[PDB]
RNA sequence: GAGAUGGGCGAGCGCCGUUCCGAAGGGACGGGCGAUGGCCUCCGUUGCCCUCAGCCGAUCGAAAGGGAGUCGGGUUCAGA
RNA sequence: UGAGGCGGGGGGGCGAGGGCUCUCGCUUCUGGCGCCAAGCGCCCGGCGCCGGGCGCGACCCGCUCCGGGGACAGU
């Protein structure tokens, strides 16, 4: 052994792994974004029904803290049918809109019947 | 024979010629302020003039005695924290149905018996951090009588003992077969700590100047040396 | 083109057939050549001026 | 009752450097074994205008002796230098303008520029443009040596220390009369916040 | 025991011995931390006559207070 | 320009300072070894020993600076 | 300063007269290139073949990293 470098660097010391002996939470806290907290409820706009007719869309009033990919995963399972492309948006008022455009072998009309909407 | 292919491509080391080989710099290496410290504190013991007191730790045990040392006391080290529960079981029955002599550790305990001048020899370490726990006893040892030694580190006295460290170790007293196996380590070793005392307490560590100093003057004691030798012839 | 573009282009587009291509022009490397070879030259006329030093003393 | 002007200029935050076009620190070659014992050949790779400061730069290249790598230094042009040619440094350096070598090796009436005043120190006296320093006297024993200073104060320093041959670059620079208030806005400008100067 | 000694002995602050011993310590911890752990206890003498046992659980912290 | 750590100061809340009194890298390559996964093939995962490393100052700082890549037509009472 | 060749001691090379004192440890004509060892020696591991290690190359020894101050600045 001899030196080469002119510097002294510290050694890499052998760091151990977390193993606790307790968690120090016992339960793992359940996730209050479910499927049920992110849909509040659709839009019974005269706009919005302009949006089913016209372009295919749903329009939910989501919770303010959902990704695009959340919300379309949520409508995914709550009313099975395929999503093509979400779009969001916060209205002033504060709650987050979300414009749902259903895959086009899917049809928003009898889906928007499926949930009473019209 | 040989591929004719093999050539030998020297580097040429000149300034500025070729790129230096990676060298050894264990000398010019920034170390750490911890172990720069380390260092420079043994260049002070030394540069400045130690006192007496303080510099008769250097002088030290020879090699080949303390082998005799050791392995003389290697059979009067305490009874471990094993043997302590195993010869409390023996009592145990004794009911139910003499102590030799052992070392003795601890300044504490070894003060204690040398002014009551109860131990034979007495053994310290050169290597005690803060040297004042020490530098009393052996200008002691010599008042009361008592033989003493310097044995070279705490840790291997600290072996016999099974503990980190210890300073001092004291045989209060001996076994019969061993009593004259003692007789030659006190002699060996009073002619040499005791009895020359005088000497001791008049002998300043240090006052040593630097390899790259005495060597400065040695080339200018050498040099007006060399002035006054062909003067006269 | 600007520098993220050229990530998009080819190799080709990027660089020109050559030694030292698409970082140094042509001239100065020719000058680069000529130089690299001559200085070697006047080394190996050197090695043998000093070859006939140290023959004489 | 009022914290005067010149008092206000050691607290800055005004009154400091404007740095923000300023190239670099304008230094010498740090002392290493090549530069000690022989020399170390660089080229001038080119030469640049330093704002604030009235001489030239220099955009010198060296070469690493330790690792394969090419080191880059703003020494302060001596004039005379034209890109391309080599300036040489250290003990074993040749003399000619624009090479550093140190003092102890110099003769006597030598014209010297960006001279060190310790040892080791990367270049502090006779910096500023046309100012040179003259190597007066020497002394092996002590390793001193007298230089006189563009002031004419001369001082003995060590030998060790070294210096760039030749006079500093932008020589001159104060025969023309600055002839409008414009221009001399536009100098103190560069360098810091200190010129209309009320009385 | 010892500990009367090192009493007595730290008493003569002016002696060779505590003026060798007391400038190289004044040295070495110049060269530190304003505020880092001592091991174990630069005077065991003063540190039980205080208070302190050495188990586990005893902490004891050199540092420097700038004179004046 | 702002601002932590180290350090320094400070009765103190805290201040100074920004590379300067610092063991300031948790990475890459290659090699060796055991181990798993899918046709444990081959690759990938993982440890340890060995190997090389300049990094240079945490971080913040622009809806006019730097900054890859969308345009054309149609549509609304109000958005493109 | 990226704390990179410090002080010694041995070594060869250039001289006046085989030791000692001395110079030297290899680079100046040019806007080029330069790293991650060549080579030699001593061992070992895999069926003549394929894969490794230590040392010389790159001298040895040391106590402040080299320099400049310094019991004075300074506090």
């Amino acid at each position: 052994k001899i030196r080469t470098s002119p510097t002294f660097r510290r050694p890499k010391t052998l760091r151990l792994r977390r193993q606790p002996k307790y968690p120090r939470k016992s339960a793992p806290r359940r996730n209050k974004l479910d499927h049920y907290a992110i849909i509040k409820f659709p839009l019974t706009t005269e706009s919005a029904m302009k949006k089913i007719e016209d372009n295919n869309t749903l329009v939910f009033i989501v919770d303010v803290k959902a990704n695009k990919h959340q919300i379309k995963q949520a409508v995914k399972k709550l009313y099975d049918i395929d999503v093509a492309k979400v779009n969001t948006l916060i209205r002033p008022d504060g709650e987050k809109k979300a414009y749902v455009r259903l895959a086009p072998d899917y049809d928003a009309l009898d889906v928007a019947n499926k949930i009473g909407i019209i | 024979v040989v591929n004719p292919l093999f050539e030998k491509r020297p580097k040429n080391f000149g300034i500025g010629q070729d790129i230096q080989p990676k060298r050894d710099l264990t000398r010019f290496v920034k170390w750490p302020r911890y172990i720069r410290l380390q260092r420079q504190r043994a260049i002070l013991y030394k540069r400045l003039k130690v006192p007496p007191a303080i510099n008769q730790f250097t002088q030290v045990l020879d090699r080949q005695t303390a082998t005799q040392l050791l392995k003389l006391a290697h059979k009067y080290r305490p009874e471990t924290k094993q043997e302590k529960k195993q010869r409390l079981l023996a009592r145990a029955e004794k009911k139910a149905a003499k102590r030799p002599p052992v070392l003795r550790a601890g300044v504490n305990t070894v003060t204690t018996l040398v002014e009551n001048k109860k131990a034979q020899l007495v053994v310290i370490a050169h290597d005690v951090d803060p040297i004042e726990l020490v530098v009393f006893l052996p200008a002691l040892c010599r008042k009361m009588g008592v033989p003493y030694c310097i044995l070279k580190g705490k840790a291997r006295l600290g072996r016999l003992v099974h503990r980190k460290t210890c300073t001092t170790v004291a045989f209060t007293q001996v076994n019969s077969e061993d009593k004259g196996a003692l007789a030659k380590l006190v002699e060996a070793i009073r002619t040499n700590y005791n009895d020359r005392y005088d000497e001791i307490r008049r002998h300043w560590g240090g006052n040593v100047l630097g390899p790259k100093s005495v060597a400065r003057i040695a080339k200018l004691e050498k040099a007006k040396a060399k002035e006054l030798a062909t003067k006269l012839g | 083109v600007r520098p993220k573009v050229l990530m998009r282009l080819s190799k080709t587009k990027k660089h020109v057939s050559r030694a030292y291509g698409g970082s140094m022009c042509a001239k100065c490397v020719r000058d680069r050549i000529k130089r690299a070879f001559l200085i070697e030259e006047q080394k190996i006329v050197v090695k043998v001026l000093k070859a006939q030093a140290q023959s004489q003393k | 009752g009022r914290v005067i002007r010149g008092q206000r200029k050691g607290a800055g935050s005004v009154f400091r450097a404007h740095v923000k076009h300023r190239k670099g620190a304008a230094r010498l070659r740090a002392v290493d074994f090549a530069e000690r014992h022989g020399y170390i050949k660089g080229i001038v790779k080119d030469i640049i205008h330093d704002p604030g400061r009235g001489a030239p730069l220099a955009k010198v290249v060296f070469r690493d002796p330790y690792r394969f790598k090419k080191r880059t230094e703003l020494f302060i042009a001596a004039e005379g230098i034209h890109t391309g040619q080599f300036v040489y440094c250290g003990k074993k350096a040749q003399l000619n303008i624009g090479n550093v070598l140190p003092v102890g090796t110099m003769p006597e009436g030598t014209i010297v520029c960006c001279l060190e005043e310790k040892p080791g120190d990367r270049g502090k006296l006779a910096r500023a443009s046309g100012n040179y320093a003259t190597v007066i006297s020497h002394n092996p024993e002590t390793k001193k040596t007298r230089v006189k200073l563009p002031s004419g104060s001369k001082k003995v320093i060590s030998s060790a220390n070294r210096a760039v041959v030749g006079v500093v670059a932008g020589g001159g620079r104060i025969d023309k009369p600055i002839l409008k208030a414009g221009r001399a806005y536009h100098k103190y400008k560069a360098k810091r916040n200190c010129w209309p100067r009320v009385r | 025991g010892a500990y009367k000694y090192i009493q007595e002995l730290w008493r003569k602050k002016q002696s060779d011995v505590m003026r060798f011993l007391l400038r190289v310590r004044c040295w070495q911890y110049r060269q530190l931390s304003a505020l880092h752990r001592a091991p174990r206890p630069t005077r065991p003498d003063k540190a039980r006559r205080l208070g302190y046992k050495a188990k586990q659980g005893y902490v004891i912290y050199r540092i420097r207070v700038r004179r004046g």
